[PDB]
């Protein structure tokens, strides 16, 4: 809808 | 897939830090307490998503 929508998550971040 | 990558429902906020664009996701399937804020070389597979955010922006901008 209309192609694959995907993207890489982010699971770290300023600490 | 890949990699930590998951399907994007739909981008629902953007933002600059130290230079940088970062875009606020909603995961498919997920609900806003697992949203990220996202450097764009997390986005270069949603395209679509990110036009229909900027289009909604400059609807209003």
């Amino acid at each position: 809808a209309r192609t694959k929508q995907t993207a890489r998550k982010s699971t770290g971040g300023k600490a | 897939m890949g990699e930590d990558v998951f399907e994007v429902e739909k981008i629902l906020d953007m933002k600059t830090e130290g230079g940088k664009v970062l875009y606020k996701v909603r995961w498919k399937g997920y609900t806003s307490d697992d949203d990220t804020w996202e450097p764009e070389i997390h986005l270069e597979d949603c395209k679509e998503v990110l036009l229909e955010f900027r289009k909604k922006i400059a609807e209003n901008k």
